[PDB]
């Protein structure tokens, strides 16, 4: 196997990664631990905005808000992020919104697989086609 | 801790070039969005340039689009701005940003914001 056997917390690397203490092999999927929220993919934590078991959430990188560390959940407000040229936007319990939405009087749809707006190009959503702006807005009309 | 430190400003004259710099430290920036604003005298903070995380796409105000070219660095965590066939309307004081929270990338929105550098050119 690519790891030895660990336990808990380790530093590999240059990087944090967490092992089963049942197991000794590297979590995966969401976990809470001592009140932090990761995603883990064979022990690390991704980065990025992924579905735990109350919704998507901004998994980011270390310092972008009350000095989290690489991987932790943020509080992440009533605001767009664009990260790695995907737009999601979040409500106010910090998590991404999926579906059809209306923001500032536009509207939107986030992929309910991703959270990412449908963006640049034609769209087919429940057997309609619809035009998105390279901004993630729904042009006027059917397609 | 975020930091975001713009140099390579100064006088210049119409005609001639500057690259401005803006070196990020503390965070890093390379799954964000980095842009230029500037504020001319009396006027408002406006939209001069902004660039993808890789780096690949990029968006210019009609005004400086040709003359201005955004690129980075993420290696380096930092963004330039090569301003080109300079004008005595491009004299404003310079902002370098990251991670937009409005809609869009033109949006005067942002998460960090530099501490601007002084642009100006003479006729």
């Amino acid at each position: 196997h690519h790891h030895h056997h660990h336990t808990g917390w380790v530093t590999i690397d240059g990087r944090r990664y967490y092992f089963e203490p049942n197991t000794a092999i590297g979590a995966n999927g969401y976990k809470i631990i001592d009140n932090k929220n990761f995603y883990f993919r064979n022990g690390l934590p991704q980065i990025g905005v992924f579905k735990g078991p109350n919704g998507f959430e901004y998994f980011a990188p270390a310092n972008t808000d009350a000095n989290n560390i690489d991987g932790q959940a943020i509080r992440y407000q009533n605001r767009f992020l664009h990260l790695l040229g995907n737009i999601y936007y979040f409500g106010n319990n910090s998590k991404a919104v999926t579906g059809w939405q209306t923001i500032n009087g536009n509207m939107y749809y986030f992929m309910p697989d991703t959270a990412m707006a449908a963006a640049g190009g034609l769209f087919e959503i429940d057997g309609v086609i619809y035009f998105f702006g390279v901004d993630g807005v729904k042009a006027p009309g059917i397609y | 801790q975020v930091q975001l430190v713009e140099s390579g400003g100064g006088l210049a004259q119409a005609g001639g070039s500057l690259r401005l710099s803006c070196a990020a430290s503390g965070r890093t920036f390379s799954m964000d969005p980095m842009a230029w604003f500037r504020q001319p005298p009396g006027k408002e903070r406006e939209f001069v340039a902004a660039g993808s995380s890789t780096g690949r796409t990029t968006y210019y105000a009609d005004s400086v689009k040709g003359r201005f070219t955004i690129s980075r660095d993420n290696a380096k965590n930092t963004v330039y701005l090569q301003m080109n066939s300079l004008k005595p309307e491009d004299t404003a004081v310079y902002y370098c940003a990251a991670a937009p929270y409005g809609a869009n990338w033109y949006r005067d929105e942002y998460a960090y914001w530099g501490q601007g550098t002084q642009v100006t050119v003479s006729s």
